[PDB]
RNA sequence: CGCGUCCCCCGCGAGCGCACGGGGUCGGCGGCGAUGUCGGCUACCCACCCGACCCGUCUUGAAACACGGACCAAGGAGUCUAACACGUGCGCGAGUCGGGGGCUACGAAAGCCGCCGUGGCGCAAUGAAGGUGAAGGCCGGCGCCGCCGGCCGAGGUGGGAUCCCGAGGCCUUCCAGUCCGCCGAGGGCGCACCACCGGCCCGUCUCGCCCGCCGCGCCGGGGAGGUGGAGCACGAGCGCACGUG
RNA sequence: GAGUGGCGCGGACGCUACGCCGCGACGAGUAGGAGGGCCGCUGCGGUGAGCCUUGAAGCCUAGGGCGCGGGCCCGGGUGGAG
């Protein structure tokens, strides 16, 4: 008889990817080795990279790359993003960039391959740096899907800012009774 | 497009590139060791005063 | 390569036997008979087979050459070995260990060998 | 697959994952929207405020295609013409400024949300912000209406 | 042939996985020109089988 | 890897013609089983 | 009854619905038949724009 | 031509082994003197006492600055208020076995349990057989037996507690480095009393076993131990 | 049919299971509840802080210019002490080195 | 417990062997064996000791003097569709999707269309509506000017996985002295994300001047400061499949 | 760690990496949730140069066993076409 609580000693995180494409799980069995072996910090962040769903590893756009490369002491570094690297329309220069991505967009690849930059894969990246040496690693916004404006603290309810789940957006649609001060009360 | 060119990872690892960038590979097996007593076994007292 | 056709192959291949909690691979090149990796005689570029003669007498040892390997007809180069235990088992050693042909098969390919001349030698 | 359901895994069990207690029983609250005013008040309250009541004008015959009105902003202005005429229009000596028909692409109101590159435009748009109107005399363009 | 042979294929006697036969072969209307074919290609242990 | 090798044609008879193609960019296309 | 945070949803299924259905099985034969019918009027009209 | 790398490797190998025997000697020294150390501190309590009866004074000795508790009642039915200090004197299970320094703060947590607890003042001899054939070592957050004085040198050594001895000297002469060696020790899995317990319930003053026995519980801790 | 009609029994060993949450104390508070007058002003003395930007750039180089003339002008047992000095390894590398040759 | 050298008090010796030493071995044996004997744990029957009330169910509580069940076989109860939400897998990605239509035995399939993306959903919100509809600063031409131009130009603080620099240092009878690698005081760029502070858009309110002009008007546009918004602030969506509710 | 200087042709095992190995702690459970089943039933695409009138399915079984279990495999009898 141990007074011990067993609710959490299970943790619930990912140990492999869910996914049983075959190019991820070589990908894997290449940084299950170098995140154990090398002593790089890089390799672990990777590895527990490549597990993650599509939705905790969301796309980076062109634009932050050339943005968050564009930052002070960070010239002549290769971007790793284990997510997928998407073309951005709005943006009209783009530099030549060192990019690792397991997807890079075609119009993406074109946009930094016709700025003289140079497109790796994880393979790659290893070869070219195995303790990921020289590299800034970049992740997509988590908070970008439109599921996160819906979360929190529920609408109808004094200063939340909450999407709410309504069939359609129009004058008669979820408008009166909690919305306004005519129509009984306003939260 | 492939999201890796070279699958071949025998290659890989054991190219000079990775297998200068490694630490030294821990392949001795540690099992458990047993339990002697103070009053008892007299070289074990020995061992750790 | 290799290690990607060893993800299609490991499950869900026509040679693969699975029952009673054990596994097994049929494939004409395996000498463990085993389904892994380093034992499967279709994946890699070099490939060590050990099979019966012809005949009743020797041992056939099947060396997978290096180049055309998209050209099964060719592929593999097969040289049969009747003679007593102890010089069948040494060219063997020698083929794998001196022309260094998947050297990490030396071993499993003589204890096949040895299993394969017990086997071809009358009973008591 | 009826295999992967949770069904399959309840067969030997008695309640059918439902409860002992309060038995599934077959619409214990009403049907459907039933009781937003009543018994379920909490639940339209704490996730749809506004569910209850009458705001605004009733406009009988409503015809979309009247107040259809597709709006580009001025970031994304330069996709709807090649980027061929982006590169050239800066070569070229003249100061000679290619046209955007921004109703060819299939908009009508160009909205200002985004930096414009330094370049002289023709937009022939229908509508226009004031905004997107002064960005693109800022940079040194043309805002020309069209019908 | 490591995949085509996994499927079960017998195409030990087959001079080239990506076999490519002359556009002759169209032309075939007996399938006793058909069947000669895969004899000489050594494809036909896959049909025997 | 990235490089199309050349691939021969066979004769009725089952030996090589003279005539070659080059293997085409599919049969290096990622094999997904998934 | 509603659940937690849920879309308010209104399904239209409180008429006898089931006895009016109208499934799709047609929908190749249909294409077949169609494609048929344009090939014969464009065979009845010898020389002219098979379109009309 | 190897015949360099042959020496040098053996230079390498002969270089540990002289750094084993002079840290083999430190720890035999350090041991020596903690054998005249306790000896100065028992003969001094004497001494002390001895020169005050011959006064006709008294000499009051130190209050004791080092307890060992014993859990003597199970899992089932306890107060919350209890639950949570037995979980921080780390006794979670009946007839576990810690180590605790007292102070003001410690025996209002160890009156808060007294029904729930056996403890007392530990003997040089009951910090040795516990160290010894019970002593357990919280190494990676796992319970691995103290069978080398490595496993003591590589969690404590930065404290300078290098073997078994610098471990029961840090315990009983309660050091600047008590905090740390007590929670490298995983508390005492100790067995049932054999000759039995007097009375699990009430208090040892009342003929039980629960509360404080001063001297006493050096006489339990041989039966448990 | 009269039922039990409240208790507050159960929930104390509710409250404590997913512990009983203080505040997720966050640095820099909001400025809501804070009185209109004094938020207004607050925010006019942000507005204004690009007009003294010299007036600080160049002050904070006088304070460093202090401090580049105040750098500039600036510059138990006797056996088991021993042993302890021998046992370890960098400090007592030459003293084994001499137990080595002093065997010779 | 050599001594070559250092001053207060006066860097590798060779063997062997024993073992309280990182979990048991014997280089010890002895009986028996063809028509009565050996082994066979489980299973068939029987005996004895201990334990042992009848299941399902509703219930605070069932062996209940609660209900259903004589016995056996076979049948027999969370389904399918639609919608929705979230999670997950896959494809493409500021797009995405032909699903309707069309074109060319298995095949009612598959393949194809692109001047078949009509269209859906996403890329823009906000107002009941008319509608409106998403950074600026600085330096000059007239200590402050409506507008002339000039250039750099999509915030700030704090915490932030990773990376970046590297004071110092990780050994061969020495000591210089590189190249390769590695650790590291201290110093930075800081992903996502969180909190805060600014800003922008729409509604509305307050104060308050100043521009505009084919029609000078109950016209149009702008400013400052609060405030309502399911917003903006270098996109994530769409399609498909699966799971759960 | 590296560069310029003062005879005998030999060596167990492994690594279905969705695998194999090591060390520690732990194990009640209704309602309920989740996971894994080389648990079982019936049909379909593949596949096993599978099995089968020299005896398939089904059934019976004081037989030999395997698995924690769901179950399963063998022997013997019956049966006659999968």
């Amino acid at each position: 008889g141990v007074d011990i609580l067993h609710n959490k000693d299970r943790k619930v995180w990912r140990k492999e990817p869910k996914s049983q494409d075959m190019y991820l799980r070589l990908l894997v069995k290449l940084y299950r080795f170098l995140a154990r072996h090398t002593n790089s910090t890089f390799n672990q962040v990777v590895l527990k990279r490549l597990f993650m769903s599509r939705t905790k590893r969301p796309p980076l756009s062109l634009s932050r790359v050339i943005r968050k490369m564009k930052l002070p002491d960070r010239e002549n570094k290769t971007a790793v993003v284990v997510g997928t690297i998407t073309d951005d329309v709005r943006v009209q220069e783009v530099p030549k960039l060192k990019v690792c991505a397991l997807r890079v967009t075609s119009r993406a690849h074109s946009r930094i391959l016709k700025a003289e930059g140079k497109i790796l894969t994880f393979h790659q990246l290893a070869l070219d740096s195995p303790k990921g040496r020289g590299t800034v690693l970049l992740s997509g916004p988590r908070k970008g899907r439109e599921v996160y404006q819906h979360f929190g603290k529920a609408p109808g309810t004094p200063h939340s800012h909450t999407k709410p789940y309504v069939r359609s957006k129009g004058r008669k649609f979820e408008r009166a009774r909690g919305r306004r001060a005519s129509w009984g009360y306003k939260n | 497009m492939h999201k890796m060119l070279n699958t071949d990872l025998s290659r890989i690892l054991k190219s000079p590139e990775i297998q200068r960038a490694l630490r030294a590979p821990r392949k001795k097996i540690h099992r458990r060791v047993l339990k002697k007593n103070p009053l008892k076994n007299l070289r074990i007292m020995l061992k750790l005063n | 390569s290799a290690h990607l056709q060893w993800m299609v192959v490991r499950n869900c291949s026509s040679f693969l036997i699975k029952r009673n909690k054990q596994t097994y691979s049929t494939e004409p090149n395996n000498l463990k008979a085993r389904n892994s990796f380093r034992y499967n005689g279709l994946i890699h570029r070099k490939t060590v087979g050990v099979e019966p003669a012809a005949d009743g007498k020797g041992v056939v040892v099947v060396m997978k050459r290096r180049s055309g390997q998209r050209k099964p007809a060719t592929s593999y180069v097969r040289t049969t070995i009747n003679k007593n235990a102890r010089a069948t088992l040494s060219s063997i050693r020698h083929m794998i260990r001196k022309n260094k042909y998947h050297p990490d098969l030396r071993m499993a390919a003589i204890r096949r060998a040895s299993a394969i001349l017990r086997s071809q030698k009358p009973v008591m | 697959p009826s295999r992967l359901r949770k069904t399959r895994k309840l067969r030997g069990h008695v309640s059918h994952g439902h409860g002992r207690i309060g038995k599934h029983r077959k619409h214990p609250g009403g049907r459907g929207n039933a009781g937003g005013m009543h018994h379920h008040r909490i639940n339209f309250d704490k996730y749809h405020p506004g569910y209850f009541g009458k705001v605004g004008m009733r406009h009988y015959h409503l015809k979309r295609n009247q107040s259809f009105c597709p709006t580009v902003n001025l970031d994304k202005l330069w996709t709807l013409v090649s980027e061929q005429t982006r590169v050239n229009a800066a070569k070229n000596k003249t100061g000679a400024a290619p046209i955007i028909d921004v109703v060819r692409s299939g908009y009508y109101k160009v909205l200002g949300k985004g930096k414009l590159p330094k370049q002289p435009v023709i937009v022939k748009a229908k509508f226009f912000s004031r905004r997107a109107e002064e960005k693109i005399k800022g940079v040194g363009g043309a805002c020309v209406l069209v019908a | 042939p490591a995949l085509v042979m996994s499927k079960g294929h017998r195409i030990e006697e087959v001079p080239e996985l990506p076999l490519v036969v002359e556009d002759k072969v169209e032309g075939y209307k007996k399938t006793k020109e058909a069947v000669l074919l895969l004899k000489k290609l050594k494809a036909w242990n896959d049909i025997k089988k | 890897a990235c490089a199309r090798p050349l691939i021969s044609v066979y004769s009725e008879k089952g030996e090589s013609s003279g005539k070659n193609v080059t293997l085409p960019a599919v049969f290096k296309a990622p094999i997904r089983p998934d | 009854a509603p659940s937690r945070n849920g879309m308010i949803l209104k399904p239209h299924f409180h008429k006898d619905w089931q006895r009016r259905v109208a499934t799709w099985f047609n929908q190749p034969a249909r294409k077949i038949r169609r494609r048929k019918a344009r090939q014969a009027r464009a065979r009845r009209i010898a020389p002219r724009p098979a379109a009309g | 031509n190897f015949a360099e790398l042959k020496i040098k490797r053996l230079r390498k190998k002969f270089a540990q082994k002289m750094l084993r025997k002079a840290r083999r000697k430190l720890i035999y020294e350090k041991a020596k003197h903690y054998h005249k150390e306790y000896r100065q501190m028992y003969r001094t309590e004497i001494r002390m006492a001895r020169m005050a009866r011959k006064a006709g004074n008294f000499y009051v000795p130190a209050e004791p600055k080092l307890a060992f508790v014993i859990r003597i009642r199970g899992i089932n039915g306890v107060s919350p208020k209890v639950r949570k200090v037995l979980q921080l004197l780390r006794l979670r299970q009946i007839f576990n076995g810690t180590f605790v320094k007292l102070n003001k703060a410690s025996i209002n947590m160890l009156r808060i349990v007294e029904p729930y607890i056996a403890w007392g003042y530990p003997n040089l001899k009951s910090v040795n057989e516990l160290i010894y054939k019970r002593g357990y070592g919280k190494i990676n957050k796992k319970r691995i037996a103290l069978t080398d004085n490595t496993l003591i040198a590589r969690s404590l050594g930065k404290y300078n507690i290098i073997c078994m001895e610098d471990l029961i000297h840090e315990i009983y002469t309660v050091g600047k480095h008590f905090k740390e060696a007590n929670n490298f020790l995983w508390p005492f899995k100790l067995s049932s009393p054999r000759g039995g317990m007097k009375k699990k319930t009430t208090h040892f003053v009342e003929g039980g076993d629960a509360g404080n026995r001063e001297d006493q519980i050096n006489r339990l801790i041989r039966r448990m131990n | 049919a009269k039922s039990k009609n409240h208790t507050t029994h159960n929930q104390s060993r509710k409250w404590h299971r997913n512990g009983i949450k203080k505040p997720r104390s966050q640095r820099y508070e909001s400025l809501k509840g804070v009185d209109p007058k004094f938020l207004r002003n607050m925010r006019f003395a942000k507005k204004h802080n690009k007009k003294g930007l010299k007036k600080m750039q160049a002050n904070n180089a006088k304070a460093m210019a202090a401090r580049a003339e105040a750098i500039k002008a600036l510059v138990v047992s006797r056996k088991l002490h021993r042993l302890a000095y021998i046992a370890h390894p960098k400090l007592g590398r030459r003293a084994r080195a001499r137990i080595a040759r002093g065997l010779r």
